[PDB]
RNA sequence: GCGACUGUUUACCAAAAUCACAGCACUCUGCCAACACGAACAGUGGACGUAUAGGGUGUGACGCCUGCCCGGUGCCGGAA
RNA sequence: UGAAACAUGAUUGCCCGUACCGCAAACCGACACAGGUGUCCGAGUGUCAAUGCACUAAGGCGCGCGAGAGAACCCUCGUU
RNA sequence: GUAGGGGAGCGUUCAGUCCGCGGAGAAGCCAUACCGGAAGGAGUGGUGGAGCCGACUGAAGUGCGGAUGCCGGCAUGAGUAACGAUAAAAGAAGUGAGAAUCUUCUUCGCCGUAAGGACAAGGGUUCCUGGGGAAGGGUCGUCCGCCCAGGGAAAGUCGGGACCUAAGGUGAGGCCGAACGGCGCAGCCGAUGGACAGCAGGUCAAGAUUCCUGCACCGAUCAUGUGGAGUGAUGGAGGG
RNA sequence: GGUCAAGAUAGUAAGGGUCCACGGUGGAUGCCCUGGCGCUGGAGCCGAUGAAGGACGCGAUUACCUGCGAAAAGCCCCGACGAGCUGGAGAUACGCUUUGACUCGGGGAUGUCCGAAUGGGGAAACCCACCUCGUAAGAGGUAUCCGCAAGGAUGGGAACUCAGGGAACUGAAACAUCUCAGUACCUGAAGGAGAAGAAAGAGAAUUCGAUUCCGUUAGUAGCGGCGAGCGAACCCGGAUCAGCCCAAUCAAGCCGAAGUGGCUGGAAAGCUACACCUCAGAAGGUGAGAGUCCUGUAGGCGAACGAGAGGUCGUUGUUCGUGAAACGAUGACUGAAUCCGCGCGGACCACCGCGCAAGGCUAAAUACUCCCAGUGACCGAUAGCGCAUAGUACCGUGAGGGAAAGGUGAAAAGAACCCCGGGAGGGGAGUGAAAGAGAACCUGAAACCGUGGACUUACAAGCAGUCAUGGCACCUUAUGCGUGUUAUGGCGUGCCUAUUGAAGCAUGAGCCGGCGACUUAGACCUGACGUGCGAGCUUAAGUUGAAAAACGGAGGCGGAGCGAAAGCGAGUCCGAAUAGGGCGGCAUUAGUACGUCGGGCUAGACUCGAAACCAGGUGAGCUAAGCAUGACCAGGUUGAAA
């Protein structure tokens, strides 16, 4: 049963956007959006961190080796930022221009 | 709404199997033989309650008979001369006197015989 | 000794197949009453 | 002893005295034949046969033979 | 007034089936099963002959648990 | 105290409602010598990982040892019986992590109107190459008809169709019949048969009257010729 | 103290027993949902423009699924979305897209072969063609019936409806009329419904006024081996209304309020101190429970395209079984009047009433539910559909039968790397909160197999217990009424069912799990408890509202009995009155509606179990034979006719 299922497969944010971790261990940290997977509702922030072992696989690399790279995350501990405050920061949707739609807070915008 | 046994049966059963220990083979381990063994065990408990009431009485008796005879008295004659002088002792006690308390049994004897003749 | 089932391709097909099963009413009936039971195996034509 | 014979038979407890048989016998049948399958005036077998043919029934090579009872039943015929 | 027949040269050659097992471990027998499966070919020696029997050739195998024991008893066989 | 009628209640779920607990740990499970007259229910300790106890009330798929009951699991029999023809095996050599069993060698034993060879029906990649070894193999396996991957099959002349008809199956009109349908002439389908042009050799690990080499045959359309007036069916006969 | 003598008792365990600890096996239980199940409502046909349903194909790698059709996981146009996409599938490399992709709504184009198949054949998915145009590559056409043409029909559809055909088991404790029941099944046709329908009618009031539906009358009138059993309609209340004609707004989407600080924790949503929103506290996701994170909800907007006659004979129908048999209804014979006429009023007659046969269509309410949605004192892995999916695996020549299947974590962070081994498997490490989650990945019951330990066991006779005592051991409801174990004693015939009587050498059963059986319906019957109104008690169908219920007197029960009935009535009946049965008063007394329960009846009626019976179909690849066509019998002996 899908994860975006109950979230109208809807990504409230976007590839690029800065983010801050609400709930978890990484409570509050900054990250550009490197990967935003809407259906599974998963997404990568430059924060997270992880040590993965990529097993024997002789090609490439005879021996294994390891790797410090980072585990993706669930767009529900992802939070968009408010340039002023920069924290727990909901979103309103307004219109600048000229049929270009946008995004404020309680003090726009981002 | 449906209601599986879910739990109850395991409960009942364990109850029996916890009554059911020390029992030799299957008896102590399978329910049916266990509960069963216990039906009969029931019979034996009830009867043997009243029964032990008999058996002990027997035991006391033979000890007294002994006592009497240890001098020259019969049980029946001792106990009878201990009804005659009205010395209304329980016989359990009489056993006790008889086997743990020598010279006392001696006296009770001399008494019974006196009252007899 | 010798057995019930001695396969014969032409027999098999000319007996149980589809042109055959449709040639008769009760075979149309067999057909759709199979289809309903979601047979993958519709007919020995489909072997 | 039984069957005449070669044959047939109870797949998986009976192969024979069973059954078939050639032979004989009673009857039935004249053609869109009886007789048989049949929603059925269909169509089919009988048979592209024709009473030295066809059906049904029984006996069971061959050889000498096959008696007595027509009241009951059946069948053929009869008519007040 | 280009009808056949013919010689020669050109030219053309559709569709599926072809492996392998196929008297069996590969098919039918639930099995790598003492069964069942239709036709062909099936050498030599000895033998009255022969697809018969013994032994062989070409070819194909020794059948997918082994080793020892060497009682009762059981199966298949020899002698008396 | 049996069949039986009556009385009061214990537990299970779902439900309404309140008391309320729970990641400092719910249910479920495990141990035990506590409590209740009994169905039962509490204390604590170990398990577990996210839900649940209690009171009152309501509704039930509401309490199992049996039915040669149903599903499933695991015991007995037992390390027993059997390893599937009494055609029979030995030694050396090799390989491997490991070999009575797989691969070479040299013998021995069995079939030999077969237990050899070639087809058909059926099966379907079981064929060949290289690899694998869980399970299939009645043991073992390094091996296989099992597992993986890749390859292999070639036709004008063989066999079937592009021709024919038999039994049989069909079949416009036709004959019938509550319906679906049953018949049924010609015609058509139908090989087990009629018809019909190629043989000899060579070779892949794996094909072979196909492919390759050598020399043939048959039909078809065109062309140069011999042309130089007849061709010969949906009917006739012969023949088959 | 040594020797000898007599007498007594100890220890060992091959193995086993009881208890304990610790694993194994297995997958019960608890939790969970990715799957069901029912009710309400919505929606309801497809196809010669090729349907349902397939076969084969389309992929950089493609076996299954999915999507698609040689233009082949897609192609063109419009509209919504605005950042990601490249199907499940979890794999690399190739790429695509802010000139707007992907996904969504809406049309189009392309759609091989099979299948009504339909150019002819065929063993479905294959074989062989003929004709028209084309340079070929290609494209079209080539079934049959109604028709002048144009045009329509063929096939499929779970049920629902109508029609031709029409069983039996069963019950009557046997059976045959009869009942099962015009039920099962077969078939024909058709639709989104259908059927029925506009009076020669019900009928008894000189009333109603097409039909279908529900309530009711009503288990009443009646039918019947007058047995089992069968069972209306008029009236009364509702649902919805119709009567016409002919022959002389939803379907894509957008927009939407309001919290932070500290605390435990691996992780906040929980605890806490103060906050704000509400037309929004329905729900779901987020490391454990979030009104204020997310998706949403209340609300508001919302598209170019998009959707709204008589008679006779044999019979039969209604409650209609030859009964007084009316009427309709037809098979065979007969086939009248057309207005001062025709048909009915349950034989038949007059009277007096209701009616216009021989011609057609008709929405509406009603039935069903493959499918869509919403809910639930419905299920959560032996449940629930058969399926957490599969009509698949498997069995069957066929028709047909037909399974068990669930869980790592919050997230793959899926265990680089060292160790014994060919491996399998494990022991570290490292991740995590936990690896007491490590991929045979949630709990992990019991039977069942083992290791260790306590106490025991090799002169003993046994339903395996009990009860008494001694020994030994232990001390977390536990140092006393102890707990585990044991020796010796007394005592002692497994359980269930079936029975005059069971240890029975009488039935059942290997063991343990889990599933497993006295129920439901009716507004029926009769009772007990209770309740609310009480000489009074009460609604049903429906209507409206519906996070609730109220309306609804149509009918029902009580009110008066008695007879065969008319009828009479605190009386009545038999009879001519008497004498009596029934009844009222009585020397007195209440009903009714709901509900819970003990019984009853009709239906499967507590669950399991037949031998059998009937319908429709599937089988002669086995066996019994027939038909057409091929095939086959070494060798040897005997020596007929002519
Ligand atoms: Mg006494
Ligand atoms: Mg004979
Ligand atoms: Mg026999
Ligand atoms: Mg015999
Ligand atoms: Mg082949
Ligand atoms: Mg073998
Ligand atoms: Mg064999
Ligand atoms: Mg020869
Ligand atoms: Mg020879
Ligand atoms: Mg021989
Ligand atoms: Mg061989
Ligand atoms: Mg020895
Ligand atoms: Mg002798
Ligand atoms: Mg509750
Ligand atoms: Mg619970
Ligand atoms: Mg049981
Ligand atoms: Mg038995
Ligand atoms: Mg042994
Ligand atoms: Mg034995
Ligand atoms: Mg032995
Ligand atoms: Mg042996
Ligand atoms: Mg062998
Ligand atoms: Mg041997
Ligand atoms: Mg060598
Ligand atoms: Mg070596
Ligand atoms: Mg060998
Ligand atoms: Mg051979
Ligand atoms: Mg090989
Ligand atoms: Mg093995
Ligand atoms: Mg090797
Ligand atoms: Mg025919
Ligand atoms: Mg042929
Ligand atoms: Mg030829
Ligand atoms: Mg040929
Ligand atoms: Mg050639
Ligand atoms: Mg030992
Ligand atoms: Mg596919
Ligand atoms: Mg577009
Ligand atoms: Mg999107
Ligand atoms: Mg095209
Ligand atoms: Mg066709
Ligand atoms: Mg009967
Ligand atoms: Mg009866
Ligand atoms: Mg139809
Ligand atoms: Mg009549
Ligand atoms: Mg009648
Ligand atoms: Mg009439
Ligand atoms: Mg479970
Ligand atoms: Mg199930
Ligand atoms: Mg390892
Ligand atoms: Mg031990
Ligand atoms: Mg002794
Ligand atoms: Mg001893
Ligand atoms: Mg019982
Ligand atoms: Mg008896
Ligand atoms: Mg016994
Ligand atoms: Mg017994
Ligand atoms: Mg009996
Ligand atoms: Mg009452
Ligand atoms: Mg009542
Ligand atoms: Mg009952």
């Amino acid at each position: 049963p899908s994860a975006g299922s109950h979230h109208n497969d809807k990504l409230h944010f976007k590839k690029g956007d800065t983010v801050i971790v609400l709930s978890g261990k990484h409570k509050g940290q900054t990250g550009k959006v490197l990967l935003a997977l809407p259906r599974d509702q998963k997404v990568v922030v430059e924060g997270v961190n992880v040590i993965t072992k990529n097993v024997k696989p002789s090609m490439t690399n005879p021996q294994g080796g390891q790797e410090q790279r980072e585990l993706a995350l669930h767009a529900s501990k992802v939070a968009l930022v408010d340039p002023e405050t920069g924290k727990a920061t909901r979103v309103r949707k307004q219109i600048v221009d000229g049929k270009k739609v946008r995004v404020a807070v309680a003090s726009g915008k981002t | 709404p449906r209601a599986k046994t879910g739990i109850v049966r395991r409960r009942r059963h364990k109850k029996v199997l916890k009554r059911a220990k020390g029992f030799w083979g299957s008896r102590s381990k399978q329910y049916r033989n266990a509960f069963q063994t216990l039906l009969n065990a029931a019979t034996y408990e009830y009867r043997d309650r009243r029964n032990k009431k008999r058996d002990f009485r027997r035991l006391w008796i033979q000890r007294i008979n002994a006592g009497a005879r240890l001098h020259g008295m019969n049980y029946s004659t001792f106990i009878n001369g201990l009804k005659r002088a009205n010395i209304d002792l329980n016989r359990k006690v009489l056993a006790d006197i008889a086997a743990r308390e020598p010279e006392a049994f001696k006296a009770l004897v001399d008494a019974s015989r006196n009252a007899r003749q | 000794m010798k057995r019930t089932y001695q396969p014969n391709n032409r027999k098999r097909a000319k007996t149980h197949g589809f042109r055959a099963r449709m040639k008769t009413k009760s075979g149309r009936n067999i057909l759709a009453r199979r289809r309903a039971k979601g047979r993958h195996q519709l007919t020995v034509s489909d072997e």
